[PDB]
RNA sequence: GCUACCUAAGAACAGCUAAAAGAGCACACCCGUCUAUGUAGCAAAAUAGUGGGAAGAUUUAUAGGUAGAGGCGACAAACCUA
RNA sequence: GUAAAUUUAACUGUUAGUCCAAAGAGGAACAGCUCUUUGGACACUAGGAAAAAACCUUGUAGAGAGAGUAAAAAAUUUAACA
RNA sequence: ACUGAACUCCUCACACCCAAUUGGACCAAUCUAUCACCCUAUAGAAGAACUAAUGUUAGUAUAAGUAACAUGAAAACAUUCU
RNA sequence: UCUCUUACUUUUAACCAGUGAAAUUGACCUGCCCGUGAAGAGGCGGGCAUAACACAGCAAGACGAGAAGACCCUAUGGAGCU
RNA sequence: ACCUCGAUGUUGGAUCAGGACAUCCCGAUGGUGCAGCCGCUAUUAAAGGUUCGUUUGUUCAACGAUUAAAGUCCUACGUGAUCUGAGUUCAGACCGGAGUAAUCCAGGUCGGUUUCUAUCUACUUUCAAAUUCCUCCCUGUACGAAAGGACAAGAGAAAUAAGGCCUACUUCACAAAGCGCCUUCCCCCGUAAAUGAUAUCAUCUCAACUUAGUAUUAUACCCACACCCACCCAAGAACAGGGUU
């Protein structure tokens, strides 16, 4: 519910698309288990697709810890200080690949209600409307029922 | 936090009677200073016009007395004493509602130690003792009198009808029987704790009680007016008006006396003084007692019918 | 609140502060159907006579 | 409605009220100083005034004798009333039974008064003194009084 | 008649927390000039009244000791005396009660 | 051990009129006519007043007896532990 | 034109219905009345008729700060006489 | 001419709006076998899921600080008085 | 008793202090008129009204609380009696 | 047979009444088989009022005495968390009748427990501008043939209702009351008439217009921003209010 949740306006981080686009994803940290049925998708993701992902985008630092865990996880850290943690528990390799690509695609801004899906900083070019726009003037600026 | 205080809290054993004496002397001097309105700077005195209204006064209810007429009939009268009545302030026609001019008139004098500071400043500027009550009279512009002038009982003349307004005797929270004259319920034929109840208050269809319904509540402590009370006698020495019948309120209460507004007495003031009664320029003092022509005076030949 | 922002006067008199506040008088919706006596005799001459009456009539 | 109704309803009836006031008055005559609830002390003060007046009416007066006999229930304070209390107030007319308010009763938080016949060889009560004449306001008023006397 | 619905804590707070039901602040309180024990205007000081009452109780105990039994009430005035304090010439016919004390510096 | 009836062996009934008395007035005592209060009440039947009886077919203490397809009942479908 | 139907195997639940249009019957050519038959709607969504079960428009599911539409607003004012 | 649905079109996605009844895909806790080892997996099982039974028990509210209930008086706290 | 009620006393009452229940309660930010509707609306439609908050009363409504209607019907549910 | 049988209490009466007008009286008009007094019928008018008793539980009804009149109806056949309980209608009983009996009777009769401490809505002085009858004069006139017998204008007396008050009287007594006293003020509309067209007469006019014709653009009340421990009060449950010179 919108009345029961926060909200924000549509925005960029540092005017991303104005000059050069920069990848907002900074780090991906993977907790995967040596043994354990829940870390099998993560195990094969590390086997095959983590190297190609790192080669594909070199602005992201990827760590893989390989520690005993019941729930494998991925923590995404973004240039604006945002931290997001996701569970890759009992997920297929395609699911994990879609998840990490989505993480690399998003920015660090909060995923909440967006409030008017456009952000213009110069909404008016010919001048914002005021009650005197589209209103003609009078001689000597004489208001109604005046004398001189 | 500032503690409260009264006038004689920090005064000394010797300073209390001195302060009382001095304040009373100043009060009496101020009262005596206003004894000659026609010599200070009187406002112009206009002749009486047909559609004109003059000022009333504030009196004190003294009590009731018997009175007899030349035909032997008995009427009970109420004595209203004018203690210290002065005109306090006058507002113009256009400064209140544009309908009629107003004159404020004050009642009996009270202590200066127990009044609001704004009221004290007002009375200091006027140069008069504070008054217990102030009542406003609607007048025509030709009847205005200068503030501070004294008003006397001879302002009203015998053979005249007045209206008397006062706060009636308060009886507190009263049951519906005494308050509205409701009949109660039988006393012994089986009734269960229902001898003075109002009974039903409404019907079932409406599902509520109408605003004007009569129910138990506070009774008596409201302003009410007695209309068309004939004055029988004026006592000039003590400033007493003898008004026919009863007057609302308890004795020693302050009442507002003014000419009756009943249509039968619209223009009867052709023979009444019309700035007010001014006892300075009269050039002839009134008798101690002015009577009505139908009243058996105390010194009478002991009337015998024929 | 909208009624508090409304000011009504029965005649031509308006307070001076309100008059100094006034802007952009609105035009009247009705058209004032222009009674007979204010008709600029040129207009009477322009309007035609629809019927010739008998000379021997009293009205 | 109780307009002009003196004599508050004290006990379980008029006789009970009279007997309560009689007991309080007997205690006052015996002890010269009595503490009790405020309203009862008020009524008993009103009664003690007239008791002293009846005592001043004279020892040999039969009506005063009967009144004292009724209003004193110990029969050994009647000689006290006629030969100690009444001759104590020969000069004064009505100024006795000083009454003061003491803080409150402990249990039921009742408003409490103390009442005493003047004279009273008992130690004095902490009476409320008026402000001294040497205070600043009283000195200013004294100066005003002296200036007024000079102007006279 | 029974309540048709339970009263809410908001309604209850409004009823029982409004200024009519609150305790009022009193400004009758000042220091006692003697003993400085925070009396109240128009009311006697509790400390001084207790002092006077203690002295009166001791005097009354002495009165009861001197009087003997009940129904005595001597037909003469009375005067209280202390250590030393020889009786004065005006108090001859009065009963004398001297318990044992130095006369307090409030009872003269 | 309440209550209905019974058995054994007890007790109580002022005063006045005493007609002689399942007589009268009237206490104690037994009952409960009418009213009011009470109705989560003092009380799961009370209180105040007023009433019927009060030497008898009376009231009452103690112990015992009759029990449910029953007991007991001056039959109220009464009572047999609210 | 369409894509369903029959049979076989295994079972539950529903079997106390309403209004509207039409053909009838009973009653008063009464009933928000009772009983049959044909159809619709309701007991499922949404829009309209004021709120509205049953009248009208409309159906198959999401997001959109796009668009075209459906049903959809009640009009009437009146007596001279040869 | 315009307004006006969840009707229809548009960008993307679609299993994702009937009571009783019926078919199906998943699934929380727990225990057991074997894993796992910051709390999991594959299976077997069962006292396996509560916004409602004038439900049972316990806590705490509302009514409500309401209805209601107490201590004859003075004093030396000996005593006396009503 | 009543025409026709009034005055006072005690209790109750109201305020202060101490102690301190019960029935009841879906949640409530709990208005009036007309209309509507499971046919008698605080909550729906159209109007009107409308700062907040204690205390004392009253009993028109909340189809007010209490008792799973005793009247009536039904149950191949009982029991007493003849 | 649509809500209610996990309760919407019933007839009469008491108390308080809200409303409709299809008006019983009081107001204003038309017609009359309206001479006058009484009437009949119709239009308009709901501000005000509309009695006490015997019998019966009665709502009704009969009867007695009055009145200006003794209205009709709705309000859960208004109103039992305000009352009553005389009927109706539980358990006891009798009589007539039915039945073998138990038992029964839209038959009668004697008797027969009426609970509730108010949470919510609503409401608790809207400060006020009365009505009717009777008497006297008119007048014994208007009117007839006789009996009979009016309006209008004026004066005076009351009664009721509303609001106050205590000097007499009375219950009483530093008060409160009635059985006592005092005061009480504007209309309302349906028609009846001038001039006059449509329709050169005439026509009161959902023709323009002139009168009876509008009481109101009503007046009376009441309308002082902070001395306040405390005491008193004709103020009051508390709070508030008045006085303390
Ligand atoms: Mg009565
Ligand atoms: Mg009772
Ligand atoms: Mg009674
Ligand atoms: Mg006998
Ligand atoms: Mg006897
Ligand atoms: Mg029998
Ligand atoms: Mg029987
Ligand atoms: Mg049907
Ligand atoms: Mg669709
Ligand atoms: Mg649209
Ligand atoms: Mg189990
Ligand atoms: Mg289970
Ligand atoms: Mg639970
Ligand atoms: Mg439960
Ligand atoms: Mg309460
Ligand atoms: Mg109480
Ligand atoms: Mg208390
Ligand atoms: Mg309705
Ligand atoms: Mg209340
Ligand atoms: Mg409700
Ligand atoms: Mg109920
Ligand atoms: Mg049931
Ligand atoms: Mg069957
Ligand atoms: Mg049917
Ligand atoms: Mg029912
Ligand atoms: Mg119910
Ligand atoms: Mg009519
Ligand atoms: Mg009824
Ligand atoms: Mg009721
Ligand atoms: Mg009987
Ligand atoms: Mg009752
Ligand atoms: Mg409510
Ligand atoms: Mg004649
Ligand atoms: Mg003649
Ligand atoms: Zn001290």
């Amino acid at each position: 519910t919108a009345r029961g949740t926060p909200s924000r306006f549509l925005a960029s981080v540092l005017h991303n698309g104005l000059g050069r686009y920069v990848q907002q994803l900074q780090r991906l940290s993977f907790s995967v288990s040596r043994d354990g049925a829940s870390s099998r998708g993560a195990r094969e993701f590390v086997e095959r697709e983590v190297i190609d992902f790192a080669r594909r985008n070199p602005g992201v630092v990827i760590y893989v810890n390989s520690r005993p865990c019941c729930v494998p996880r991925v923590v995404a850290e973004y240039l604006n200080g945002a931290v997001r943690e996701e569970s890759i528990h009992c997920k297929s390799v395609e699911e994990i690949s879609t998840l990490v690509q989505k993480l690399a695609d998003q920015s660090g801004l909060d995923v909440i209600r967006i409030r008017k899906p456009f952000h213009t900083d110069n909404p008016s070019i010919q001048g914002q409307w005021h009650p005197f726009t589209n209103k003609p003037t009078t001689f000597r600026g004489l208001r109604p029922r005046e004398v001189q | 936090g500032k503690s409260g205080t009264w006038w004689d809290e920090h005064l000394s054993e010797e300073n209390v009677p001195f302060i009382k004496q001095l304040v009373s002397d100043e009060d009496k001097a101020q009262l005596a200073s206003k004894l000659c309105p026609l010599k200070d700077e009187p406002w112009p005195i206009h002749p009486w016009e047909p559609g004109s209204f003059r000022v009333g006064l504030i009196a004190l209810k003294l009590g009731m007395m018997p009175l007899w007429t030349k035909d032997g009939q008995k009427h009970v009268v109420t004595l209203l004493q004018v203690q210290d009545c002065h005109v306090l302030k006058y507002t113009s026609k256009e400064n209140c509602n544009g309908k009629m001019a107003t004159l404020s008139v004050g009642g009996k004098t009270v202590s200066r130690f127990r009044k609001a500071t704004s009221i004290l400043e007002f009375y200091r500027e006027l140069g008069l003792p504070p008054k217990q009550t102030v009542k406003i009279f609607n007048i025509t512009d030709n009847a205005a009198i200068k503030p501070g002038t004294p008003l006397y009982a001879a302002h009203f003349r015998p053979g005249q009808y007045v209206d008397v307004t006062a706060k009636t005797i308060g009886k507190g929270f009263q049951g519906v029987m005494k308050r509205w004259g409701f009949k109660g319920q039988p006393a012994t034929h089986g009734q269960t704790k229902t001898h003075r109840r109002p009974g039903a208050v409404a019907t079932g269809d409406i599902g509520r009680v109408w605003p004007g319904t009569k129910m138990p509540g506070k009774m008596g402590n409201i302003y009410r007016t007695e209309y068309g009370l004939k004055v029988w006698r004026i006592n000039t020495k003590h400033n007493i008006i003898y008004v026919n019948g009863s007057v609302p309120g308890h004795k020693n209460c302050l009442v507002k006396v003014k000419d009756s507004k009943l249509p039968a007495y619209k223009d009867l003031g052709k023979n009444l003084p019309f700035p007010t009664y001014f006892p300075d320029g009269d050039e002839e003092e009134l008798p101690e007692d002015l009577y009505d022509e139908n009243v058996c005076q105390p010194g009478a030949p002991s009337i015998t019918f024929a | 609140t909208m009624m508090e922002r409304l000011h009504l006067f029965p005649d031509e008199y308006i307070p001076e502060d309100i008059l100094k506040n006034l802007v952009e008088e609105l035009p009247q919706p009705r058209k004032i159907p222009k009674r007979l006596d204010e008709y600029t005799q040129e207009e009477i001459d322009a309007f035609p006579r629809l019927w010739t009456p008998p000379e021997d009539y009293r009205l | 409605i109780s307009h002009g109704r003196v004599f508050r309803r004290m006990g379980l009836g008029p006789e009970s009220r009279i007997h309560l006031l009689r007991n309080l008055l007997t205690g006052l005559v015996r002890h010269e100083r009595i503490e009790a609830p405020w309203a009862r002390v008020d009524e008993m003060r009103g009664y003690a005034e007239k008791l002293i007046d009846y005592g001043k009416l004279g020892d040999t007066n039969e009506r005063a004798m009967r009144m004292a006999d009724f209003w004193l229930t110990e029969k050994d304070l009647i000689p006290k009333l006629f030969q100690v209390l009444a001759p104590r107030y020969k000069d004064q007319t009505g100024g006795y039974t000083r009454m003061l308010q003491i803080p409150n009763r402990s249990l039921d938080r009742a408003k409490m008064a103390v009442i005493e016949y003047k004279g009273n060889c008992l130690p004095p009560l902490p009476l409320p003194r008026r402000d001294s004449h040497l205070t600043l306001l009283n000195q200013l008023l004294q100066g005003l009084r002296q200036d007024l006397r000079q102007s006279q | 008649a029974a309540p048709k619905n339970r009263r809410t804590i908001e309604v209850n707070r409004c009823r029982r927390r409004n200024p009519q039901k609150l305790i009022k602040v009193k400004n009758n309180i000042d220091v006692c000039p003697e003993c400085g024990h925070l009396k109240q205007k128009h009311v006697l000081c509790a400390y001084c009244y207790e002092k006077v009452c203690k002295e009166t109780a001791e005097i009354r105990r002495q009165i009861g000791k001197q009087e003997g039994g009940p129904f005595k009430a001597p037909t003469i005035e009375t005067v209280v005396l202390y250590t030393g304090e020889t009786p004065s010439e005006q108090d001859q016919g009065k009963r004398i009660i001297e318990r044992d004390r130095k006369r307090p510096s409030w009872f003269t």
